[PDB]
């Protein structure tokens, strides 16, 4: 399996690519929460945005952290453009509940779930 | 017979054999088959490393102008090390014949986008790049056509069900619009349709 | 339709309940569908 | 004919007319549950049994491709008269 | 505390699961046979490391393995445990 | 030495002598149509579909029933062979009604299959098509005489396997009526299993008739219930719901086959099940209620009550979740006894020593046995497929059955000795006209039942049947290598207690009459509550409860085998499991699931939640219940035989009788059949 | 251009982007879908199915319907072995339960056997 890279030749380019990506979704929001007219301060975006991060630590493989910065470097195209709206950075936020349950008790009264 | 079978051809069948031999023949760096079917479109199948030069070759060289380009699909195929194939598809202007151009690839290793030398290529690579995922290096602008922005997972895939993983509905408690996971009003009943009795013979592979 | 007027059918409305959505005299949905799974009863008498 | 529920309302044809409790009533409040009060078995008991004197019969329905296929039934057993499987309608013999 | 029962798991090759056959041929009807109302048990589908475990003392499941072991260290745990 | 080289189109393979062309084209990956074939049952060359040519060969043959000579060469796709297939199949669509709408097998048809892929299209006899009268040959199967095609399936079938042989052919000609001559009806064993056999929808099932159609329905696995063989079964499930079951084949058990009562046993599955939990009420009225106040009383409860006097019967279906949670709470708390219904008597320690309490021999390697002696039960009854391949085996390779306990019906002619266990003791002891052969006999196989097992005779005949292993297998010049002493059981989760090492039966109950106690599957006569002391604190868990639900304290509504991926055990120790085919209807939660929300509502804990986890701690308490599908053989014959020689009876005076002695008595024994219209109908339909 | 390579599994299951409870919990089952008995021939047969457990399907409160909340509920993956089969479910992430192939046994059958002078094979009626 001598594939062929993407943008990396180990992880070193891959943790520098990436964190250049998040230290331009920390300089990407408070321009797009101004411009948009959202009801959410900058910290809760910011954390959010942190959050997204902290979602894939598992992530090994050189394309697939590559991948990974290509899709978010595609995603702040389109929220530097307004080619998205305030109903997608809407739907990046989870508030209107949906506010399903975790513990086996309560898996087992609201049931026939595992 | 004479009615109602589709009569075959014969020396547009050779004139496109000899024209797969010759190819085949002249390029000894990337041909692995070549192949005519009974309706006689010429099929070349290849190693994705000189997908450029194939394509610079096929549009010159003057006994092959092939100037119309078709399609780019990456046919998904599950069971394979490379599942997913780039099926180019070429009509000649001076000629009238039709070639497919079908090189293979897995699901990370990228080709190298030959928007560069056909440039009807660029939105067909963007719209396969959105939903298959044959990433295109190379490339000026990946973006997401015949898709939702905030949606993604390449849907096309046989991995992605036919219902989606999201649903869109509206409330007034946030007056907008909000996603939720997917509630379908009916079981789309899936219908069993797999004849035994041996449909077709002549395609009989080897048993294990 | 005064050129041929009978037909030996008789099951027809000769009423005609004209065009009706937008009265309290329309139609709902229903499924023609029995009970699935019937429950188990509880007894009647009771114990101890 | 419609028979008379409990509720006071119109049964349907097959059993899945309402229980006392059920909200499916109150959905219907208001609005007619409409009903066809023509019942398929309604019918069959004013057929006349026709007597044919043959032992296996054909039935079309009144004109091909207006009605259902050749059917072919038997006279055998005449404690059982023949009942097509498409027309619901018997058939017997005599001798 | 209370002593309820012992479970041997057992397979078809290991040297230690053959020192617990040769425990099985030699030595095991002086425990059951002097010991009525203990409920060992012996379990075996193809291929196991040889378990010695014991559950006693309310949901307590002690634990020793049997992999290259004597017989003589069989009768060993098999008093501990006792 | 017997490699035949045969060419199929030219390609050559190597076939044995006797085996035929269809066999020779199905090693190279080739079918030829045909009808009166089955690769399970006899053979015969009536139906004519399976003409074939061979090269330099003037006179075309009937490939069905051919002995191979060496070095032929057969064409499968020439034209006369496809010249002859399409006049037959022009010959057999001439006398069959336009049915196909009507008809039950729309979308599993044999003439529509090959009349696409071999026949033609412009059919010809524009006049004609007589028909024939039906007859009912039962309740249970419906009959038209009408699209039978006479290819003599069901016939042979009869003739050689089923032995009620009432199923013959009248008339000539044309004029050829199949079927019953006598318009007696037929109600034996495996009558259910026509339906899969009748190539065309000529004999359909009764029941299922028109509530559904084969295109519409989706597939799940699943295992056969209320026997201990387990057959490969098929839930065809559709709309949320079920409504179709068929078999499916394995390869040592099963063959193509099922019992009536499983495959008529689906509305009495469906017809009034246990769906809410429920609370006695102050008058002492069984209502119902949520799972909160239900579980939380029940629970606080189970906080009170401590010692030896806390029960659990796992009586009928329960799981290996049910099984292991119950377990695991029970020990928690802080002892036990766990109990069963059938009482297996246990007096040289027989809840261990593996081999002892399970059928030791192979199913399929009946068929390898020579000498089987059969002690009491009425295996036609008990797990109906068991004997039918002995019946298989004895037609093919000629066993050799004795009986021995009491003179029952089955029907393949068996010897018999003196339908009393002493008697078997004399066999064990001195000589008869069985036991010359029986010692000094090749290949000994010793099926037991376990219908007498609940009397006190246990040890005695146990011991006898040890004693009859031991000397026969150091007897008849062998050490050893194949085995004897097969036994029997007739519920599941029998063999699934045994294989987890617990306390048989009620034994320990009416010695310590308990406090409070967990009715896992109660229908029989187990207990009653005025034999039972003043804490009468029962928690019956179950589905459709008749026996025992009017005089239960608390309601558990548990799930049933399609609705829960329950791992089970046949009679040999192999584990087969089901998938969750349909989720329960009403609230309904499976065994697991409620033993482990009423240990978290109890003050305490059960350290598992998913099902990964419940097999990891599966194979932590016993390792032979996650290699799945593997046939596991049990040794130490002389081991458990000097543990077995501590305390010995006079045998009873009585001659053992089975209950199980007619078909209506194994109808209406079990709580499906029990709850289920059709078997209602189809035991007064012998009856009446 | 000849890069390093390593003893790992692929990791696209972050990649696909189906949320986290139909990644875990759909234990999978790979399946042969043996002989329709009610038909014949094994045409269906050579297709290794990977297919999903099944969830609830309830009533629809005004047709009786089965609505559900499942997208993986009809999806049905065809493969040609086991060993790609192994391959894809390690490649996409979840786990997996297998069937094995359980073929025809070939016994030796004659109609020369169906009758015998001193054999009890004995149609009897044909
Ligand atoms: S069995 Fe006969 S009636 Fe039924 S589908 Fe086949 S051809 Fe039609
Ligand atoms: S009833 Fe069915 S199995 Fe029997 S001869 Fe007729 S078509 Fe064949
Ligand atoms: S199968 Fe050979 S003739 Fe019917
Ligand atoms: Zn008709």
């Amino acid at each position: 399996t001598s594939v062929k890279p993407i943008f990396s030749r180990d992880m070193n380019e891959a943790k520098r690519r990436v964190r250049e990506l998040y230290r331009a979704w920390y300089r990407e929001v408070p321009n797009t929460v101004h411009l948009f007219q959202l009801d959410i301060s900058v910290k809760q975006g910011r954390d959010k945005v942190r959050e997204m991060f902290k979602k894939n630590a598992h992530v090994t493989d050189p394309r697939v952290v590559d991948l990974l910065v290509i899709k978010g470097k595609m995603e702040l195209e389109e929220t530097i453009n307004v080619w998205k709206q305030r109903t997608h950075v809407m739907r990046f936020f989870h508030e209107t509940e949906a506010p399903r349950p975790k513990d086996f008790l309560s898996k087992f009264y609201v049931g026939h779930d595992p | 017979t004479r009615p109602t079978v589709r009569p075959r051809n014969d020396v547009a069948h050779k004139q496109l054999s000899a024209f797969g031999e010759y190819v085949a023949e002249i390029l000894p760096k990337y041909v692995q088959q070549v192949q005519v079917s009974c309706f006689s479109e010429l099929e070349i199948c290849i190693h994705p490393d000189g997908v450029i030069p194939v394509l610079t070759f096929l549009r010159d060289h003057s006994n092959a102008q092939f100037k119309s380009l078709a399609d780019l699909t990456a046919v998904d195929i599950p069971t394979r090390q490379n599942r997913f194939e780039i099926v180019y598809n070429l009509l000649s202007l001076r000629f009238n014949s039709r070639i497919r151009v079908k090189t293979y690839t897995d699901e990370l290793t990228p080709v190298e986008s030959s928007v560069s030398v056909y440039k009807a290529a660029n939105w067909y690579e963007r719209e396969i790049w959105d939903m298959f995922g044959v990433f295109f290096a190379n490339h000026p602008d990946l973006r997401r056509i015949l898709t939702d922005y905030g949606f993604e997972g390449h849907p096309f895939r046989k991995d992605f069900p036919l219902s989606g993983y999201v649903e869109l509905r509206y409330d007034d408690e946030v007056k907008r619009v909000v996603a939720e996971p997917v509630e379908l009003a009916q079981e789309f009943r899936k219908f069993d349709l797999n004849s035994p009795w041996e449909a077709f013979p002549a395609y009989r592979q080897p048993p294990e | 339709p005064t050129v041929k007027p009978p037909t030996a059918r008789k099951f027809i409305w000769t009423n005609h309940k004209f065009n009706l959505s937008g009265t309290p005299q329309q139609y709902v949905p229903y499924s023609t569908t029995r009970k699935k799974i019937q429950e188990w009863v509880p007894p009647s008498t009771p114990y101890k | 004919g419609v028979r008379t529920s409990p509720t006071g309302e119109k049964v349907t044809h097959t059993g899945q007319v309402y229980d006392d409790e059920d909200y499916r009533r109150v959905r219907f409040v208001g609005r007619q549950k409409e009903v066809n009060e023509n019942f398929a078995i309604d019918l069959i008991a004013e057929q006349p049994v026709s007597q044919v004197g043959s032992r296996v019969i054909s039935c079309d329905g009144g004109g091909g491709a207006l009605g259902h296929p050749r059917v072919y039934i038997n006279l055998d057993k005449e404690t059982k008269t023949g009942t097509c499987g498409y027309c619901g309608l018997q058939f017997r013999q005599q001798h | 505390l209370g002593l309820r029962e012992i479970r041997i798991h057992l397979c078809q090759r290991s040297p230690g699961s053959q020192g617990v056959r040769d425990f099985i041929e030699k030595r095991y009807v002086e425990l059951k046979k002097a010991n009525p109302d203990l409920p060992i048990l012996i379990r075996e589908c193809s291929d196991v490391q040889p378990k010695l475990w014991a559950r006693y003392a309310f949901g307590q499941e002690k634990n020793v393995s049997l992999n290259n072991f004597s017989a003589d260290q069989v009768t060993r745990a098999l008093e501990n445990v006792l | 030495s017997n490699l035949i080289e045969v060419f199929v189109d030219g390609q050559s393979v190597m076939v044995e002598p006797g085996t035929t062309v269809l066999q020779a084209c199905e090693k190279v990956g080739m079918q030829i149509p045909r009808f009166c074939y089955h690769e399970r049952l006899s053979v015969a060359g009536n139906c004519r579909m399976c003409l074939v040519e061979i090269e330099k060969a003037p006179k075309v043959v009937a490939a069905c029933a051919m002995p191979v000579m060496k070095g032929w060469n057969i064409l499968t796709n020439s034209e006369k062979t496809k010249k002859a297939r399409e006049g037959v199949m022009e010959f057999l669509l001439a006398n069959h009604p336009l049915d196909c709408p009507i008809c039950d097998q729309g979308g599993e048809c044999d003439l529509q299959d090959q009349s696409m892929m071999f026949g033609s299209d412009r059919s010809r006899f524009l006049e004609g098509k007589r028909a024939v009268e039906d007859k009912n040959i039962g309740p249970l199967v419906k009959t038209i005489m009408t699209r039978c095609i006479q290819c003599t399936r069901c016939i042979r079938f009869a003739s050689e396997i089923a032995g009620v042989d009432d199923l013959g052919t009248t008339g000539r000609g044309n004029d050829m009526q199949v079927g019953t001559y006598i318009e007696k009806m037929f109600m034996s064993e495996l009558s259910g299993n026509i339906i899969d056999i009748c190539p065309v929808g000529a004999l359909t099932s009764k029941p299922y008739a028109f509530t559904a159609r084969p295109w519409e329905t989706r597939k799940t696995e699943s295992i056969d219930v209320m026997d201990a063989v387990g057959s490969n079964i098929v839930v065809s499930t559709r709309t949320g719901e079920v409504m179709r079951i068929l078999p499916r084949m394995h390869e040592d058990i099963n063959e193509e086959w099922i019992s009536d009562k499983t495959r008529f046993a689906y509305d009495g599955l469906k017809r009034q099940r246990l769906t809410e939990p429920m609370v006695r009420n102050e008058k002492g009225l069984l209502t119902h209620t949520t799972w909160e106040d239900a579980l939380s009383r029940v629970a606080g409860m189970l906080q009170s009550c401590q010692g030896n006097d806390v029960a659990a019967i796992a009586g009928g279906l329960v799981d290996a979740e049910a099984l292991i949670a119950l377990k695991d709470l029970l020990n928690r708390v802080d002892s036990d006894t766990l109990c069963t219904e059938e009482v297996f008597p246990t007096a040289g320690a027989g809840t261990d020593l593996r081999s002892n309490y399970l059928l030791n021999t192979t199913i399929a390697g009946v068929e390898e046995a020579d000498v089987v002696l059969l002690v009491g039960t009425n295996p036609r009854f008990e797990a109906p497929l068991f004997n039918a391949r002995i019946r298989k085996s004895w037609l093919h390779n000629d066993l050799k059955v004795a009986l021995i306990g009491s003179p029952v019906d089955l029907t393949y002619r068996y010897d018999h000795l003196g339908d009393s266990p002493k008697i078997l003791q004399d066999i064990a002891s001195g000589s008869h006209p069985f036991s010359q052969v029986l010692q000094e006999a090749k290949k000994p196989m010793v099926v037991l039942g376990s219908s007498a097992l609940q009397r006190n005779d246990g040890a005695a005949i146990l011991a006898a049947v040890s004693n009859i292993a031991q000397k026969i297998r150091t007897s008849s010049g062998v050490t050893g290598d194949w085995k004897v002493m097969n036994i029997l059981h007739r519920i599941a989760s029998q063999v699934a207690a045994l294989d987890l090492g617990y306390k048989p039966g009620v034994e320990a109950i009416r010695k310590n009459p308990p406090k409070m106690l967990f009715l896992l599957g109660a229908d029989g006569g187990c207990v009653t509550r005025q034999d039972l002391p003043k804490d009468c604190f029962i928690v019956y868990q179950g589905h459709h409860g008749d026996v025992g639900a009017p005089i239960a304290d608390v309601i558990l509504p548990g799930a049933a085998y399609t609705e829960k991926s329950a791992t089970y055990v046949n009679t040999e120790g192999r584990a087969q499991q089901t998938k969750v085919a349909v989720m329960p209807p009403g609230l309904a939660r499976e065994d697991w699931k409620i033993i482990r929300a009423l240990s978290e509502i109890a003050g305490m804990t059960l350290p598992y939640d998913t099902l990964d986890q419940v097999r990891n701690r599966l194979e932590e308490v016993s390792p032979n219940l996650v290699r799945y599908d593997d046939v596991e053989g049990a040794n130490y014959f002389q081991q458990a035989s000097e543990l077995s020689k501590l305390v010995n009876q006079q045998l009873l005076a009585d001659p053992l009788v089975p209950p199980q002695l007619t078909i209506k008595d194994f109808y209406m024994t079990d709580s499906i059949s029990r709850a289920s219209q059709t078997m209602a109908k189809c035991v007064k339909a012998v009856t009446e | 251009t000849q890069l390093i390579t390593v003893d790992e599994k692929l990791d696209i299951t972050t990649l696909t982007g189906v949320p986290e409870e139909h990644i875990k919990t759909r234990k999978a089952r790979i399946f042969v879908p043996a002989r329709n008995n009610m038909q014949s021939g094994v045409n269906n047969t050579k297709k290794w199915k990977m297919e999903f457990d099944t969830r609830e399907r309830w009533e629809n409160p005004l047709m009786g319907w089965a609505s559900t909340a499942d997208p993986l509920s009809n999806l049905v993956l065809t493969f040609s072995t086991k060993e790609d089969a192994i391959a894809f479910a390690e490649k996409n992430g979840w786990s997996y339960d297998v069937e094995e192939r359980k073929v025809p046994k070939p016994k030796s059958k004659s109609y020369g056997a169906n009758f015998s002078w001193n054999k009890r094979t004995r149609v009897s009626t044909k």
